[PDB]
Parts: C-alpha cells; structure tokens; sequence
C-alpha cells in the first residue's frame, strides 16, 4: 500500500484513466456516418465530393473499412466506408450501432443494368434488397437513412432512351424524369417499415459542391434536434 | 383531529423523501444516467431532499402544533432554510428549461460545447441565488414584527424585501421558463410539421400525434410548476402590501403554502418518473 | 462434374465411421460421477475505463496482466489485482474485434474490421509500447489472433481463411483454406502443434500450423459458430454458436462429444473457455450472462450475472484462480 | 467449378483415412483428466481467502 511501486502504479493508472477520459470526450464531438450502398453505386462519388476542401480536420493499406474525417459547420463528421468488407454483413453490423446516421448511395442509372453474378437480377433490386435489410435491423431501429440517388442525369438519359418499365413492371406512367425520379424514391421510402421512430431523407445528388454536404448536415442536425425532443418527450 | 394532519402531513414528507433520494441513488449508481440532463435532474432532486428533510418536517410541526416551539434562533433557521431551498429548487427548474432549449435550437452547441462543467455552473447558479434570496432577511432589511410574536415563524414582510424575493425566486423564473418554454414549443411543432395516399394519411396521423404529446408535456410542465408555485406567491406578493382588510383565513393559507411545499414531490414524477430511460434503470435496480 | 457423386459416398463413409466408433456416449460414461454442485462466483474487480463497446479480452501467462479491446480505439493492459491501467495503446483503428497476449508478455496483438493484425511490442527501452509489425494480407475482417511465440501468430479472417503469419517478416508463413464461411473463432492447442477454427459454415476444422492442412472437421451445429477453446488436454474443444448451444468435439473420436443446451436460453454463445482441469465450461451469451457447465454432465452448474449488454469476452486464467468477463457495457469484471 | 472439386475430393478421402478411437475410450480419458486435475481447479473448488489474489493479499 504505502510502498513507492504501489503509489507509482496508482499514479500510472490515474494519468492512463485521464488520458482515455480526454480521448472520450474529443470523440465525443464526432459525428459517426455509417456509408453504404452497391459497389458502383455512387459512394466512391459521395466521398470525393464531401473531401474537396474540408479533409483530415509507415502505415498499411487496408482495403477494409475506409475512415473519412471532415467538418463542416463547426460540425465534426467520422464517415465509415464499408465496401472492402467482403464477408457476412450480420457478423461486424452490430459494431455501428450507436452512429448518427446511414448514408446509403444508390445509383439511379442501374435500374436497366443487371448484376454480373446472374442476368436475371436487377442492380436495383439489389440495391432495394440491401435498403431492406439495413433499415430493419435490430441494431438500426433509431437510426435514420441519408438516401443519395446518385446519377440524375445518366438515369434521365436512360429513361429517354429506355423505359422504366423494364425494372418494376406493375409502374405505368409517362417516361419523364419527375415521375421515374419520384417513383424510385417512394419506393425506396416504402421499405421503411420503422416509420414512427425512423426517418429516411433523400436527396437526388447533383454536381454542386456543397449542396449533398449541406443535405447531410441539414439530416444530422434534424436528428439530432429530434432526439433531443424525444429526450424531453415533445417528440 | 390533529392526528389527521398531522398523518396526511408524514405521509407526504415520507412520499417526497423516498422518492427524491430513489432518483438521486438511480443517477449515482448507474452509469447509463451520467449526462447533462440528468445531472441537472439529479441536483434538482437534491435539492428537493434537502426540502423534504430540513423544512417540511419542521414546517409539519408548525402546521400541526398551530404555532412555533423551537425557539427564536431556529425559526431564523428554518425561514432561511426555506427559502433557500424553496429558490433553488425553481431556478433548477428554470435551468432545466434553459438546457433543454439550448439541446433543442443549438445542436452545435450541444454537440461541440456541452458539458457537465456547464451542469455544474448552472447548478452552483441556482443555489447562488437562493442564497442571495434567503440571506438578506437575517443581515438587515428585516422588520421587528418577526420577533415581535414569539409564537410565530412568520418571513420578513418588509415591502422591499417583499418585492425582491418574490421577484427573484417566482416571477423572473416564472417569466424567463415560460419564454424557454414557448420557444422550445415552436421549435418542437416546426419540426413536427417539417399507396402515396395511405402513407400521406399515416404521416398526417402521426404529425398529430406529436403534437398532441408536445401539448400535453409542456402542459404537465409549466400547469404543474403554476398551479403549485402561482397561488402561494400571489399571497406572498401581496399581503404584505395589504395590511388590513385583506384577512388570510388560516386554511386557505395552508393550503396554498403546502401546494409550493408539494412541489418539491412532484418535481421528481414530472422530470425523474417518466422518461423511459429512468423507468429502465428503476428496474434494473429493482 | 461426376466428383459429386463420390463426394457424398465419402461423406456417407466418414458418418458410419462415426456411428461405428460411437458406442457409449459422454453421459452415459459420467453418469455415475457425483454432481459439481452450484459455483457461486462473485465479482471481484471491475476493471473501468472502456468508453465503447468490448469486443475481445486476452489473459496473461502471469495471470495478472489483462489485455482487453474495444470499440473506442483502446487496447488497454490492466494489472488485475489492483485495477491499475498499465498500459493504454490507441489504435490506429477504432474498429477491433480482437486482440491476444503474448505468452511471453513482451507482445500484444489488436485487429478488427481493418484487415491488418497489429503487433505492438510492449516493454521497450522507452517504457512505451510502439507499434511493433503490422500484418496484411487478409481480405475480410480479422475475427480472432493468437500469438504461438514471439515471433508466430495464428489469425483468422473473415475471407473463410486463418493464416500463420512470421511477424520478423510480416509474410504469411502458411495459409489455411477449406472454410467456406467466416472463421470467428480460432482456439490453439496447449502445445501449439494443432489450432481448431470455427467458422460461419457451422463447422470446426482442426488445422496443423507445420503442415498447414485441414486434419479432420466436426459439422454438428446449426447456425455460425462464434467461440472455440480446446480442452486443457488438448484431445477435445467445446465450440459455441448462435443456435444458443454448445457443443463439446473430441479430435481423437472425431466427432461430437456432448451438447450443452437449455429451453430457457434462445440467445447464440460469444465467448467459450474452459476452467484449469476442464471441468467447467464457461459460455458468454447474448443475454448479458455468462453459463458454467458441468462439462461432463451438461448440467448450468451456475450463472454469472452481473453484465448489461452482452458478455462479448470471456478468459480463464493459466492458474485456473479467476475468469475475467468483458461485455458491451465497456466493464470488465472478475469473478474467482 | 471443376478444379476445386478435385481438392475438396482429395480433402475429404483423406479425412476419411484418419485413426478413430471408440467414444468411450475419449469419455474416459476425459474423465480421468478432470479427475485428476480436481484438487488444481480453483473455479472448481472454492479456495481459502488467504490465498486468493483476487479478494485478499
Ligand atoms: C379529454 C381530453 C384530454 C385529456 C385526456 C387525456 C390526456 C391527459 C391526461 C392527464 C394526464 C396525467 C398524467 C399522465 C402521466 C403519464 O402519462 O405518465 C406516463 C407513464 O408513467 C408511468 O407509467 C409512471 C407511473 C408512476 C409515476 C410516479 C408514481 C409515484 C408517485 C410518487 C413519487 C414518490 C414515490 C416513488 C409517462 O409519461 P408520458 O407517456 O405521458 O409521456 C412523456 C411525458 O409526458 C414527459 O414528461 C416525459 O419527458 P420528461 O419531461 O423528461 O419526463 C417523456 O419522456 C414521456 O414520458
Ligand atoms: C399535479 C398537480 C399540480 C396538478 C397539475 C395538473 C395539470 C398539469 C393538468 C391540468 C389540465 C391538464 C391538461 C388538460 C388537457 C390536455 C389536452 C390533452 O390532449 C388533447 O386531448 C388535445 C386537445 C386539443 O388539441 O385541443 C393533452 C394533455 C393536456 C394538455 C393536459 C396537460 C396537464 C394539465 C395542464
Ligand atoms: C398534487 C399532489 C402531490 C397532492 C398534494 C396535496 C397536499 C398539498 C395536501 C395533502 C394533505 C394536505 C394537508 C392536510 C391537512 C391540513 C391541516 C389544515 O389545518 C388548518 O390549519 C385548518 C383547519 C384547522 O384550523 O384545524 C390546513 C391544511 C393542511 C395542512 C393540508 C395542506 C395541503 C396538504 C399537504
Ligand atoms: C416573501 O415570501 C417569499 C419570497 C421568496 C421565497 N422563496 C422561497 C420561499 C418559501 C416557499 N415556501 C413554500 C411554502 C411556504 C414557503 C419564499 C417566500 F416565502
């Protein structure tokens, strides 16, 4: 007890124990973004254009979870690419339960496109598949959705060229890019069956550079306000 | 028929005491409830025990004794005590307010800058200024008719002091909690308001739904805060002004001093006893 | 092709060898032996300071050192007897699901969600622990590691493989293939001539670290297996899964011993490991509690409750004197 | 899909080739190892405070 190596090592352990408290709290600013989404889906896009001039404020190349650091608005964003997991999504979806928000991308210009895997199936039925099973999870019953349907205007030429009957048979409508553009966001807004404690904003993303980083922040905010209501019971 | 009261009076100091030091062991030993917010609900019910355990046992017996028989120097303390702990326990209330409307329209704020160190200094606020409230009246600005009935425990009816202490503990906290309030209720229903047709239908449902239960908590807020603090503040606000021809009757004027002094155990059922998180840790414990 | 077809013949061949070999089962053979009886285990530290959820623990040869990890980017070494942080290493990355002691003590492994096994050498000549090596290769997450030497370690990943990595390179010494799912657990044997790998296949391969093949395999779960631990002998290894059973595997019989299950437990086992003589088996589940079973008896000889979320970890020590659960509530706690 | 038929083939005759033991020969090598090893287990048999590391010096 009164020995100089017993006081040394408590003394050790408190320094260690303030340290991490320091850490803890530092991290307790950031804004943990969950990023999902198909392969060519547009995430790759969504990240370029969120690190133009906010960034960052002998190691190894990964290839596993991508870790992107901005600000924005005095705001701290932790945005966590998962796309090098190839593996059983159940077995390490639990480890981002806890973060603000989900930013799915999904490409709109894949509805015509089909998966090398097999030509019966729709990249956009997968991308659907995937919405599904991410938001009704048991680990992400609060968390809310940031849906990027990336690629307006490829997805305008398509249906120009192409029709969007092809993708959902039971749609019938005009090939316009208002009606096609609304049609998919409903759909993917009627996967959500959380609808009372879960809240999906989407955002057709376009080539300004600050407009999509607004539309997250403008999300993270709205989260964050309303959880705070509910803390109070006004929500 | 003093054993009625006197039963109905320990019933209620019992009740606040059991209750207030429930909420204050739930936060202290549980780690869940370790925030901003419920360190200002957890000092908020200190405060409310240290109302339940050094006031209402002393102002039980003045009620059922009908007069006060522990001595000049201890009815000084028991006034102090009161209004000391009696301001405290609103400015909590109107600090918890004002965290709340910070949390809700800054959410920068409450991200980057939130911290207990702010709990802390708005908790040593309230208590600065029950202390500036309560001390006074013992230091000067004090009337001999005090002393002047040794069967009383009566507070300073200076007109000066009178006017300070009412407006410093109810009605400036009565004001800034209602200005909170109301911006907290704008900004909850904006974010409210912020088949296509059955989906149309079950967000319209839900939207009301919210809004219904915004009402009813700002509602079970400030009605509660009004209807246990408003009545025993307009007596003690105007009384001393009117000397004569405004006779208190005794009964009506107990009533509405133990409707403040009630405060202190409904306190903890409005902002302890209902929000899921302390229901979860109240089970786990039991 | 037509390999099918003999496929399932060896498959036929490999069961009737089974059921041949299998006359007497484990409960029958114990039946006679007495009950442990109720093991009451109360809570002796409670080791504080993860801020996230603990996803892994490793217990130190001396049996006092404590090497544990979580989700806030902490690898942190206690000194279990007095509660004392000794070390706290920041990791690189937040997201770690695993981490292993050296039994020499000199090293400490970390990995996770990051394909990349990270060796930090603890006592250095600066008295701070360095990052030492960083393994890659792997192209799923890393589920579990376990140090061989001071210079072999064993890792599973989620790629279906397990890989001995020679950390003075940093190459894969040898590859181990044959899983075709997830390997979430990874057990070594007592002399570190074998290691059992279980995977999301609901099967458990038995691999040689010289040779680097596939000895024999045990399919008997339902769903994933998550937890594996050899016997203190080293001729059996129990295996937990989400069909919230255990399973105890004997490598000489080659095949399943006993089953610990009960109706009241739906939850899968995270966590698996055995007391000194192996009479205990200890399995974390997901409801926050922590089984010990009579392992020859398959008999709850007790519960360990006292954890909030889910016992993600658990370790026996080298002495058999305490286990050490850590769960997602970010406490680890010690029971004796 | 040919190429590793051959290899999970070739892995599954040699699993087949392995000695086996009877069950009741590994029940009672298990048994006698905990038997043996009763008196060692801590957890197993609760131990003297003395002794303890972890409750008293
Ligand atoms: C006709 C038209 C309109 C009118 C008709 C209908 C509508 C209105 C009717 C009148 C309402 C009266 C009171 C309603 C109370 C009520 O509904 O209570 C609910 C259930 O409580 C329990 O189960 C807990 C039960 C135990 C409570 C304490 C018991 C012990 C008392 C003594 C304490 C000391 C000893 C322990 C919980 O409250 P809630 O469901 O109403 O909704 C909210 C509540 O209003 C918010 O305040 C709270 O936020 P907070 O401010 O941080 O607390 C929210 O989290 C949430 O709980
Ligand atoms: C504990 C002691 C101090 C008594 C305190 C009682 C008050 C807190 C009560 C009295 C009247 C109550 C209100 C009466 C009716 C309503 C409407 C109710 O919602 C509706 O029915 C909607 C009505 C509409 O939209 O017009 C929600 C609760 C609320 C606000 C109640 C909130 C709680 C109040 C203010
Ligand atoms: C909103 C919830 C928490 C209920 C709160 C109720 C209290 C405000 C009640 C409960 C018992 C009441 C007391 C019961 C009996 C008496 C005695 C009564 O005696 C008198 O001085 C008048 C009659 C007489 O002269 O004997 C005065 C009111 C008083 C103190 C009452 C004051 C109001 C009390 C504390
Ligand atoms: C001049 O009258 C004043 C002014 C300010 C005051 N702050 C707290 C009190 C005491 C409140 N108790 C509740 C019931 C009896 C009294 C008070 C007061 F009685």
């Amino acid at each position: 007890t009164l020995s100089a190596e017993d006081k040394a090592a408590v003394e050790r352990s408190k320094m260690i124990d303030r340290n991490l408290r320091e850490d803890g709290e530092k991290a307790a600013r950031e804004v943990k973004l969950l990023l999902l989404g198909a392969g060519e889906s547009g995430k790759s896009t969504i990240v370029k254009q969120m690190k133009i001039i906010h960034e960052a404020g002998t190691r190894v190349k990964t290839t596993g979870i991508v870790e992107t650091h901005f600000t924005f608005k005095d705001l701290h964003f932790k945005m966590f690419d998962v796309g090098g997991q190839r593996s059983e999504r159940k077995k390490w979806i639990h480890c981002f339960e806890g973060v603000t928000a989900i930013i799915f991308c999904v490409a709109l210009s894949d509805y015509d496109l089909v998966l090398a895997e097999d030509e019966e199936m729709n990249r956009m039925h997968e991308s659907m598949k995937l919405f599904d099973s991410i938001c009704n999870n048991k680990w992400f019953t609060d968390t809310s959705i940031i849906l990027f349907l990336n690629k307006k205007d490829l997805f305008e030429e398509k249906i120009k060229k192409s029709p969007l009957t092809i993708c959902y048979p039971e749609y019938a409508g005009s090939n316009t890019y208002e009606e096609a553009a609304a049609y998919i966001q409903c759909q993917f807004e009627d996967l959500n069956k959380r609808k009372d404690t879960k809240e999906i904003y989407t955002h057709f993303t376009c080539a300004t550079d600050t407009k999509n980083v607004q539309f997250v922040f403008d999300a993270v905010t709205d989260v964050i306000i309303k959880n705070n209501l509910k803390d109070c019971g006004l929500f | 028929y003093q054993v009625i009261t006197s039963l109905l009076l320990g019933t209620l100091i019992f009740c606040a005491v059991l209750g207030n030091a429930c909420v204050v062991a739930a936060i202290a030993l549980e780690r869940s409830l370790q925030n901003v917010a419920n360190y200002l609900i957890g000092s908020l019910a200190v405060t409310d025990l240290m109302v339940s355990v050094l006031v209402l046992p002393m102002a039980a017996l003045y009620q059922v004794l009908n007069k006060w028989t522990l001595g000049q120097v201890t009815c000084d303390l028991f006034i102090a005590l009161d209004v000391l702990c009696c301001t405290s326990s609103i400015w909590h209330l109107c600090a918890i307010a004002l965290d709340r409307y910070w949390a809700i329209t800054d959410p920068i704020d409450y991200v980057n800058k939130r911290t207990p160190r702010r709990a802390a200094a708005l908790i040593s606020l309230t208590w600065l200024i029950g202390f500036l409230i309560s001390i006074p009246p013992m230091l000067g600005w004090r009337t001999p008719e005090d002393r002047s009935d040794p069967d009383a425990c009566t507070i300073s009816k200076d007109h000066g002091y009178t006017i300070y202490s009412t407006f410093g503990a109810f009605y400036i906290p009565l004001l800034l909690m209602l200005v909170l309030y109301g911006r907290i209720f704008r900004a909850a229903r904006f974010r409210i308001r912020k088949k296509n047709e059955r989906n149309a239908e079950a967000k319209r449902k839900m939207a009301l739904a919210r809004e219904r239960k915004t009402v009813k908590t700002l509602g079970i807020i400030m009605g509660t805060f009004i209807l246990c603090w408003l009545p025993f503040f307009i007596v003690a606000l105007v009384l001393p002004f009117c000397e004569s021809s405004c006779h208190m009757p005794t009964l009506l004027g107990a009533i509405i001093n133990w409707l403040g002094y009630s405060n202190s155990l409904l306190n903890p059922v409005i902002y302890a006893y209902f929000n899921k998180d302390f229901q979860n840790a109240f089970k786990k414990i039991i | 092709d037509q390999l099918r077809q003999e496929a399932e013949q060896l498959k036929n061949q490999i069961r009737d060898a089974r059921k041949a070999c299998a006359d007497a089962t484990l409960s029958q053979i114990t039946n006679n032996i007495d009950p442990v009886g109720r093991i009451q285990m109360r809570t002796r530290r409670t080791l504080r300071g993860h801020l996230a959820k603990i996803y892994a623990m490793h217990w130190g040869t001396d049996s006092r050192l404590l090497v544990s990890a979580s989700q806030d980017g902490k690898l942190i070494i206690w000194d279990s007897y007095t509660t004392n942080k000794v070390h706290a290493i920041p990791l690189r990355s937040s997201w770690v699901m695993t981490c292993a002691y050296a039994p020499s003590g000199n090293y400490v492994a970390c990995g996770g969600l990051d394909n990349i096994c990270s060796i930090y050498n603890l006592k250095t000549r600066e008295g701070n622990v360095r990052v030492s090596r960083e393994l890659a290769g792997h192209t799923g997450y890393l589920s579990c590691c376990r140090f061989l030497d001071d210079n072999q370690i064993v890792t599973s990943s989620g790629d279906t493989t397990c890989a001995l990595w020679d950390i003075e390179t940093g190459q894969q010494t040898t590859t181990f293939t044959g899983h075709t799912g997830d390997v979430m657990s990874l057990s070594l044997a007592p002399d570190t001539r074998l290691f059992v790998s279980g995977a999301c296949d609901a099967s458990a391969k038995l691999w040689d670290v010289r040779e680097g093949m596939c000895r024999q395999t045990f399919t008997g779960h339902e769903s994933d297996i998550n937890a594996i631990c050899f016997f203190p002998n080293g001729n059996a290894f129990a295996t937990g899964s989400d069909d919230a059973t255990c399973r105890l595997f004997d490598l000489r019989a080659d095949q399943e011993l006993m089953t610990y299950s009960h109706d009241n437990i739906i939850c899968g086992i995270t966590s698996v490991s055995f007391s000194k003589s192996g009479r205990l088996l200890l399995a974390g589940y997901d409801d926050f509690n922590c089984n010990v079973w009579d392992a020859l008896k398959a008999d709850r000889a007790g519960v360990l409750a006292g954890h909030d979320n889910r016992v993600s970890c658990l370790g026996v020590t080298d002495d058999g004197m305490a286990v050490a659960t850590g769960s997602w509530d970010s406490f680890l706690k010690i029971w004796n | 899909s040919i190429a590793q038929a051959r290899k999970l083939v070739e892995q599954l005759k040699m699993e087949a080739n392995i000695d086996r033991i009877k069950v009741s020969k590994a029940a009672a090598d298990l048994m006698a190892y905990c038997e043996a090893h009763a008196k060692e287990d801590p957890l197993l048999t609760p131990v003297p405070a003395s002794e303890n590391p972890f409750r008293e010096k």
